[PDB]
């Protein structure tokens, strides 16, 4: 058995892992997610997509359960593991209590895990972000983010990853009650929030939609060309 | 960089763990034995540091059988672990056989034991060596010494502590193999009298203890009498 | 003791891991290794690294290793390693089988192995396997399929890919020559042939430096068949002449 | 208890230098050949005592595992101890389960694996040894070659030791495919000659052959006329 | 270099030094103790105004007669919150009884100090705890305040404030509090100090505030009664 | 410069640099006193002004009927020890149906800390000890070290600048087995007092005294009840 | 000559050259006792000489002893570290009555030697622990060989002898040795005593007393290790 | 019994160069039928087969074992496993569970793989092989094929007689037993060909 202290503390009381693990998760592609009236989007960029791959096999949007869907930024190999472990966590609540999940449910037991391995022996810290949407049962929409540190709070709209530092500005002053009101207004809204980011011009973006009804909705790559051409 | 682990070999074959486990020993206040006809006597300069301690601290002679005593020299506390281990080894000896443990084979399996601290990174040798000492109508006086390394010899007098120089020099000129426990008492007192320094340390206590056939092989501690008077032979002795 | 640890399992000042960043390179200079997905089969082109004269083809290839009755792969990097997945993947694939009675499909093989490559990086002080593969299969949902993974643990479903040695290039010039949907086996076949016989330094190819699978369905059932030395002299003659025609 | 963290890790260019360095020590040994030829292989050691006070007898080179198998090393003999002893349980355990004679590849794969186990665990140093295995099963003579990191091969003929270079520079030219296996023995012998600096003697090295009916060293007996020519 | 359990040339243990200093990089939160209950105080420090405001907890509650106010490392603080909480149930299950403020501190102050990283557990600590806390409560004696650090010292106060402006948090502290105020004064003044150290403006949704007084449970202040109270500040 | 780290190195001078530093943490703390006469046993401490607003600390704690003892030190290192011998005493009690003697205590406590000091990635406790109890033959006034050995004593105090009250202590030492109950602790508070800076005399809520004999039990002395005893040192 | 890198001269791991250096200094640790023994086997007969220097004439010489008995007909002679002796004489013990009790007759000397030596093998390989830093002799009759005669070493490599020698003189006193197995067989009658005693006198000038030497025996005619007497072992010593 | 629980009855038959197995249908609990078309032979080679009796869960769970185990043996070694093998390796599998056993019966038929020679082989639950070079026979009405064997039965038989022999003493076989019928498979392992047959039976 392997017993070590790998994250320790350090004069002026940082914790280098953590830090090292956040420098990580700022490199990753960026994603942008807003929380509308009825219904909830995500976003998330493609640096290149080579022109021979499957882009059925590369999606960084997965979904937990009926209700519940992620997005993530850093490493995709230890995302996997992740989302695994909260969809067994999923099916073991429906189980128990004969009750969907709520988001800060399921935002708390993605929180906890990141915590313990930081404290645990012979452990390296998770190097990921995510974004968690979806609706419950009331019918009120969520959106939460979680750190490598274990830390989570609520948001109305939000960026991960690198360009992030612009994007936040832009949806900072952008964001209002008067763009919220339908879901043709919301997508455009962040349509442009995620295109002065990518550099390259175009749609180079995958982009999910979640109502209260057909749930991970993905929209197809024409439909999503369609809306650029109406932005201009 | 080969000084800090019992499991590097120096460029020339040695072991400074070891050799640095035995300078702790090296200057630590003196205790000899003495081996006679009838039996064995322990002698101990125990060092009072201040007033304010009761006189009967830090005692170095134990009892690990009820015919076995045992003298330390070193760090108390490992001196104490060691005869835990022992007595714990008798124990299992009477209870598996059915009878008294030779001083041989306690000597034997203690020793193995320190040994076995010596080979390790995850451990540190210990710091104290220490003298046994019986009496059996079977093979009679006994007296062994066992080191931080794990050596262990039979003697006729031995001398461990800081003036171990002086002790066995002073020691050689004794002809002990005829004395006896009443004449040899005298004389360790004088020893110790005589190698104990008056400067560096001001005050010190004696104890003596001894195992023979006037004690029917039992350990015992030195009665008050004898004790007294023995100081009073070696004051008048060393003028 | 800590201090003859060498702590593979931590990240760097500026997030990166040293160990996998060390293993990738590793796996840069072996042997090259293409693989080009078509409408009625995948297929696999090896190259022959050692090509001594005094050894023994016993073994019916050299890096091939048939995983089950529908899947194959081919490895770059450390063979002793690389013996040690194979291994893997057939457990679970027979694990597969045991529990429903039905063969596993290859997206599932290719993350339950991913898993294991991923737990080497975060705990247990070893050190990273330094192997990257290439697989092909047929199952019942998506047909025929050709995917790739890394020492780091993760994947991806591609068209025409390679690793190993001047792989780069081969990428390159494999963007310029494949046209999707249209392609069948045997414009599969010239167009491997032809990357091969350029991203390989040597002068021109032997038809024993060389090693080629193909996979197929016929009467419902899958075949996996590693062609022979007259078949690839055939398709290095053709090769020769058409080239030669043109100019 | 002992140490959990890896002593064989990567270095900036990739390489595994505790496996280098397990090969610098393989290339420090004895002279070791092996000849396949159409009806047998052979096994050719040099087993040169230090002086002439070491009884000969006592330790052999060339080694059994089966009635079929035999192996010779090259590197450190407390190392190939071990190596053997695991070899035959390994054989042990096979026939315990099918109750068949083990092929000579599935020993090699099993051996290498064992190799291999022993540069990714914890605490723990590569074997300096490499390994010559012989073998025949189902009217085939086989002849493998497994190495410290694990990576085993299949030859015709091949040298290990010091001068291997050479060894198998020479060994190249001679070796015929039609070679029957009584003239083989005058090569595997020819080449230890090559590089041996002193007078070769009955003593000196060690030979074991396997064919149809089986493995076995030849004795000093036989070794006399085989190099009275 | 070195390991966990290190002493210094002054009898230390660096890493424990170390988690001491990563206090003083937190928000400052107050508590003060009364004849007729205590209250707990906390700034929420607001980064942007797109973040929800409802969604920092730093006041929470054990159980129906204790509460709890934490700085630091929110993530580290779960752990010892939910290990209370367990302790708190498990006394009224054996004994059919309320435990006490003295017992939850003492019992959360035994798990700082417990790592170490060779014959500890199977699953166990890597690093001390970087979070201090603040317990407040009635009980068979009255309200009472205590204080645990991460180095497992835990005191009795009635007025004690940690974070990164203490050292000038408590010169206010002391020269405010005498054994003759009431909560409601204990309210203003506790209001008063924190706008005055603080870097924002003190307005109803960046502050929190919760009290325990020995008629009713633990309650927290609405955006209604909160403001109405600023308001009349 | 490479000794210091370690708990299993030695230095070239045979000492374990280690198990210092952990004694010199014991020296940071607040000096304690304790002192026995013929029939009773008597501990008292003075506990530091941490704040201007803080209730002080608990120095003295009970162990059993006859047992109580006083630290200087890791506080939760104490407490960790106390809850062993609380454990000791109770299984004692439990298997014998008598109490437990002092000594025997003592001796399991020294085998207990010993342990830490010899192997890899361990530590040594933190605290410094004074131990006072009734017995068969009378009281005792044991004291401990972080390096496990353990010595008996009529008059110890431990602490930081106790070094006069160890001189006042011996200088007086002649008449403390004669002396009353009253005259006995009335000595240890001068003693305590001697301590002090210039600066600051004994008040009523800045000491704790602690008590055990042949006819009583361990108790100790609150806020205001350790008043007749302070009301006559001049 | 052989460069390093790394931790090399601090645990067992490979040099640039592969050479095991700490495995290099278990062969000095040998030298630091300061004896020397020799064995020689003859047609009947195995014998071992072992030095006796005490230090000063306080110990109880009954005690210091470099002879040992593992089973009756088995004997020994180690030299290097005496601790480290003591511990491999008695797993050589234990080894030696497993081996009995599984398979119902006696251990011979070579399966012994073998039990030792990869005993020894895994000192050399995990990095936790360090070799034990002693040689081992041991003699003993086969009942169908005859006598024996074997050697181990810190390194796991367990030649078999005609006529050894070990300790601080080793180079020497085997060139002496050497060029007395040239005929005769080295004297290959039970006064092979003579052999050994003046193998061990010839590079070290003591002409010893009868009382600085220790000798055992096994015989055909009488196959238990036997420890001869002073008297027996001076009446040799008076006939030189 | 517990062996008697769902009934069954197999049968191989060994012939000049040719070997036959057979087996009946019926799937049924105590005294009620369920089905008709159970299945207790199976392929485990190109021309090796296995047949099971006894207890249905465990002829199904002794299957599928094997199978894995054959898997993996042709996956690592390279070629296909011969007559045998495969026995020693189903009885070590049996005796793994000597204690808390197997209700089933297994019995083997195949040919050599590079001679072409047939090979029969019956084992008892624990793990028992007994190698015959007539017939074996397991199940419920084990006696009655004795008696019909033992008097068909020559040596050296062609296919035809072999296939005749095999069903005309399936069929008076299991007409005289309750808990077993409802038709019955001959398989014939010819060298180049593989012949499968359903007979008509009784139905009551």
């Amino acid at each position: 058995s392997y017993d070590r202290a790998i994250t320790v503390f350090s004069p002026d009381g940082h914790l280098f892992q953590v830090e090292y693990a956040q420098e990580a998760v700022k490199k990753g592609s960026t994603a942008v997610g807003v929380r509308g009236r009825d219904i909830v989007v995500l976003g998330v960029e493609k640096k290149s997509v080579a022109k021979l791959q499957d882009e059925r096999t590369v999606r960084k949007i997965c979904a937990l359960d009926d209700n519940v869907c992620m997005a993530f930024a850093g490493l995709t190999a230890d995302a996997r593991i992740v989302i695994n472990r909260a969809r067994v966590e999923c099916q073991s609540h429906r189980l128990t209590v004969g009750d969907p999940v709520t988001v800060e449910y399921i935002t708390r037991y993605i929180a906890s895990l990141k915590q313990r391995y930081t404290q645990s022996n012979g452990r390296r810290p998770f190097g990921i972000s995510a974004l968690i949407v979806g609706f419950d049962f009331d019918g009120t929409p969520r959106l939460y983010q979680t750190d490598p540190s274990g830390t989570y709070h609520a948001w109305k709209a939000n960026a991960i990853g690198r360009g992030a530092k612009s994007v936040r500005e832009f949806l900072e002053k952008n964001y209002t009650d008067d763009a919220i009101e339908t879901d043709d207004l919301t997508i455009k809204l962040v349509i442009k929030a995620l295109l002065e980011v990518v550099q390259s011009g175009g749609k180079n973006i995958e982009l999910a939609v979640m109502r209260r009804d057909q749930p991970l909705k993905i929209l197809s790559p024409e439909e999503i060309e369609k809306y650029v051409a109406e932005i201009e | 960089g080969y000084d800090l682990s019992a499991s590097t070999f120096s460029p020339d074959g040695r072991v400074f763990q070891v050799e640095y486990a035995m300078k702790a020993v090296e200057n630590s206040s003196t205790a000899i034995g003495i081996r006679c006809k009838d039996g064995v006597v322990f002698g101990v300069e125990k060092l009072v540091l201040s007033k304010l301690y009761e006189e009967g601290s830090n005692k170095r002679l134990f009892n690990v059988d009820r015919h076995v005593g045992m003298a330390v020299a070193g760090l108390l506390a490992d001196a104490r672990s060691l005869a835990d281990i022992a007595r714990e080894e008798a124990s299992n000896f009477r209870s598996n056989f059915g009878y008294n443990i030779p001083l041989k084979h306690l000597a034997d399996r203690v020793a193995m034991y320190v040994h076995a601290y010596t080979l390790y990174s995850a451990v540190r040798p210990f710091g104290c060596s220490f003298m046994l000492g019986s009496y059996s109508v079977n093979d009679g006086a006994q007296l062994y010494m066992i080191d931080p390394s794990g050596v262990s010899y039979g003697y006729w007098g031995c001398a461990i502590g800081k003036a171990r120089q002086a002790a066995k020099t002073e020691i050689e000129k004794l002809q002990m193999k005829e004395m006896t426990c009443r004449d040899v008492v005298k004389e360790v007192a004088k020893i110790i009298y005589i190698v104990h320094d008056e400067v560096k340390d001001k005050a010190f206590e004696l104890e003596l203890s001894w195992v023979g056939e006037l004690t029917k092989g039992r350990h015992e501690i030195v009665p008050k009498d004898v004790r007294e008077e023995a100081e009073k032979y070696a004051k008048e002795s060393l003028k | 003791s800590r201090r003859y640890d060498s702590r593979t399992t931590i990240f760097s000042p500026e997030g990166r891991l040293y160990q996998v960043e060390y293993a990738m390179e590793a796996i840069g200079h072996a042997g090259t290794c293409l693989g080009i997905l078509a409408n009625d089969g995948v297929l696999l082109a090896a190259e022959r690294r050692n090509i001594h004269k005094l050894l023994d083809e016993v073994f019916f290839s050299e890096k091939i290793y048939k995983l089950n009755e529908d899947m194959a792969c081919s490895v770059a990097g450390i063979t002793s390693d690389a013996n040690v997945l194979t291994n893997e993947l057939r457990l679970i694939a027979q694990r597969y089988l045991l529990q429903y009675q039905e063969p596993i499909p290859c997206e599932q093989l290719v993350t339950a192995l991913c898993d294991i490559k991923q737990a080497y990086t975060q705990f247990g002080g070893k050190r990273p396997f330094g192997v990257s593969l290439l697989y092909i299969g047929w199952d019942k949902h998506y047909g025929f399929q050709l995917y790739q993974s890394d020492p780091s643990g993760n994947y991806g479903g591609w068209k025409a890919t390679c690793i190993g040695n001047n792989s780069a290039a081969a990428v390159s010039m494999l963007k310029q020559d494949y046209k999707e949907g249209e392609m069948t086996l045997k414009s599969a076949l010239a167009l491997a042939v032809k990357v091969l016989n350029k991203t390989m330094d040597v002068s021109k190819l032997s038809a024993e430096k060389v090693e080629i699978a193909t996979l197929t369905r016929e009467n419902g059932k899958t075949v996996i068949r590693v062609l022979k030395q007259k078949e690839v002299e055939q398709l290095i003659k053709k090769h020769e002449e058409e080239e030669a025609k043109a100019e | 208890r002992g140490y959990s963290f890896s002593l064989t890790t990567f270095s900036p260019s990739g390489k595994l230098v505790q496996i280098e360095y397990a090969l610098a020590a393989v290339a420090g040994g004895a002279p070791s050949v092996g000849i396949k030829a159409a009806n047998g292989v052979v096994l050719a050691t040099e087993k040169k005592q230090k002086s002439i006070l070491y009884d000969e007898r006592s330790v052999h080179k060339v080694e059994p595992i089966t009635k079929h198998i035999g192996l010779v090393y090259s590197g450190m003999g407390p190392d190939y101890r071990v190596l053997v002893h695991r070899a035959r349980k390994l054989a042990q355990q096979y026939y315990l389960v099918y109750q068949e004679p083990i092929p000579t590849a599935q020993l090699v794969q099993r051996v290498a694996s064992v190799m291999q186990e022993y540069t990714q665990s914890g605490g723990v140093r590569p074997f300096g040894v490499s390994l010559l295995i012989c073998g025949w099963n189902e009217g085939r003579p086989y002849l493998f070659q497994s190495d410290p990191s694990g990576a085993y091969f299949a030859w015709k003929a091949t040298a290990m030791g010091k001068n291997y270079v050479n060894g198998k520079t020479f060994l190249e030219k001679r070796y015929n495919e039609d070679l029957e296996l009584e003239d083989a023995i005058h090569t595997a012998i020819l080449t230890l000659k090559e590089s041996f600096e002193g007078q070769m003697t009955e003593d000196n090295i060690e030979v074991g052959i396997c064919n149809e009916a089986g493995f076995r060293r030849l004795t000093p007996t036989e070794v006399r006329d085989y190099l009275a020519a | 270099d070195r390991g966990v359990n290190t002493f210094s040339p002054e009898g230390r243990l660096f890493q424990v030094e170390y988690a001491i200093e990563g206090h003083k990089l937190g928000s400052t939160a107050i508590g003060i103790q009364t004849s007729e209950g205590v209250c707990l105080a906390v700034e929420k420090r607001i980064t942007s105004p797109l973040m929800e405001p409802s969604s920092i907890e730093k006041i929470v509650e054990i159980d129906a007669h204790i509460g709890c106010a934490m700085s630091g490392l929110i993530a580290d603080a779960k752990t010892l919150i939910d290990k209370a909480r367990v302790e708190t149930q498990n006394h009224w299950f054996t004994y059919n009884e309320t435990m006490t403020v003295e017992s939850v501190t003492q019992a959360v102050s035994n798990l700082a100090l417990q790592f170490g990283e060779e014959d500890a557990d199977p699953g166990a600590m890597s690093r001390p705890f970087g979070v201090a806390l603040l317990f407040g409560g009635v009980d068979e004696k009255g309200p009472q305040l205590f204080h645990m650090d991460p180095s497992g010292t835990f005191v009795q106060c009635d007025a004690r404030a940690i974070g990164s402006a203490s050292e000038g948090a408590q010169s206010s502290l002391q020269e405010v509090y005498h054994k003759s105020t009431t909560l409601k004064e204990a309210i203003k003044s506790s209001l008063i100090i924190l706008k005055q150290v603080m870097e924002e403006k003190l307005n109803a949704t960046n502050i929190e505030l919760a009290t325990v007084q020995p008629g009713q449970n633990f309650h927290m202040f609405t955006k209604e009664e909160l403001e109405e109270v600023i308001k009349d500040i | 410069n490479q000794y210091d780290n370690d708990v299993t190195v030695w230095s070239p001078q045979g000492r374990i640099h280690q198990i210092e530093y952990a004694m010199e943490a014991v020296k940071q703390g607040s000096a304690t006193v304790g002192l026995k006469s013929k029939t009773h046993a008597v501990l008292v401490a003075l506990k530091r002004a941490q704040s201007e607003l803080a209730a002080h600390q608990k120095k003295i704690l009970h162990v059993d009927n006859h047992i109580g003892i006083s630290i200087a030190g890791l506080t939760a290192d104490a407490r960790l020890l106390c809850n062993f011998m609380r454990q000791e005493c109770l299984d004692s009690r439990f298997v014998f149906d008598r109490p437990l003697p002092v000594s025997r205590l003592v001796s399991l406590i020294g085998s207990k800390t010993q342990i830490p000091t010899q192997r890899y990635g361990r530590r040594p406790y933190g605290v410094g000890l004074l131990i006072a109890g009734y017995d068969d033959m009378g009281p005792h006034v044991f004291q401990t070290c972080p390096s496990a050995n353990y010595f008996d004593c009529r008059a110890m105090s431990i602490g930081a600048r106790s070094q006069s009250a160890r001189t006042y202590l011996e200088r007086h030492m002649s008449e403390f087995m004669q002396c009353n109950l009253d005259e006995l602790v009335k000595h240890g508070l001068r003693a305590l007092r001697e301590t002090l800076p210039a600066e600051q005399d004994l008040t009523t809520k800045n000491v704790s005294i602690g008590i055990v004999g042949k006819d009583l039990e361990f108790t100790i002395y609150d806020d205001d009840d350790v008043s007749p005893f302070l009301d006559g040192l001049e | 000559r052989g460069s390093s890198a790394g931790f090399d001269r601090h645990i067992t791991i490979f040099s640039p050259e592969g050479r095991l250096y700490q495995v290099e200094y278990a062969f000095k640790a040998i030298n630091q006792g300061g004896l020397t023994s020799v064995a020689v086997r003859g047609k009947d007969c195995a014998v071992i000489v072992t030095q006796k220097k005490v230090p000063d004439k306080l110990l109880d010489s009954s005690t210091v002893t470099h002879l040992f008995k593992i089973t009756e007909n088995i004997g020994c002679v180690m030299t290097g570290m005496t601790a480290d002796s003591r511990s491999q004489v008695q797993r050589a013990r234990y080894e030696a009555a497993n081996w009995k009790y599984k398979y119902g007759y006696e251990i011979p000397v070579d399966m012994l030697c073998k039990r030792i030596a990869d005993i020894s093998q895994v000192y050399t390989q995990n990095a936790e622990m360090r070799p034990l830093g002693c040689c081992m002799i041991l003699i003993g009759i086969d009942e169908e060989q005859g006598p024996q005669v074997y050697k181990c070493d810190p390194a796991g490599y367990y030649c078999g002898f005609k006529a050894t020698a070990a300790g601080v003189k080793q180079t020497e006193s085997t060139s002496f040795l050497e060029k007395k197995v040239k005929k005769k067989f080295d004297w290959t009658f039970e006064q092979t005593v003579e052999t050994a005693i003046t193998c061990l006198s010839t590079v070290l000038s003591i002409d010893f007393k009868p009382s600085e030497i220790e000798v055992g025996v096994v015989t055909v005619e009488n196959p238990k290790f036997r420890i001869l007497t002073e008297a027996e072992i001076d009446a040799h010593l008076v006939a030189l | 019994s517990v062996m008697s629980y769902n009934g069954g009855a197999v049968m191989a038959m060994k012939g000049k160069n040719c070997v036959a197995i057979a087996a009946d249908r019926r799937f049924g609990i105590q005294a009620q039928m369920v089905t008709t078309d159970f299945q207790k032979i199976f392929p485990m080679g190109d021309r090796l087969y296995i047949g099971l009796a006894g207890l249905a869960t465990d002829v199904q769970t002794v299957a599928q074992r094997l199978k894995f185990r054959l898997n993996l043996y042709e996956l690592k070694e390279g070629r296909q496993i011969k007559p045998y093998t495969l026995m020693s390796m189903v009885a070590n599998l049996l005796y793994e569970k000597r204690f808390g056993p197997y209700y089933t019966e297994p019995v083997i038929a195949g040919l050599d793989p590079k001679t072409f020679k047939p090979f029969i082989c019956s084992l008892d639950l624990i793990g028992c092989p007994m190698v015959t070079d007539d017939f074996v026979v397991s199940g419920t009405c084990s006696e009655q094929m004795y008696g019909m064997c033992e008097s068909l039965w020559e040596p050296n038989m062609d296919p035809e007689h072999l296939f005749e022999t095999i069903s005309q003493a399936m069929l008076n076989a299991v007409d005289r037993d309750a808990v077993s019928g409802m038709g019955v498979i001959v398989h014939i392992i010819e060298k180049d060909k593989i012949t499968t047959r359903t007979l008509k039976a009784r139905m009551d």
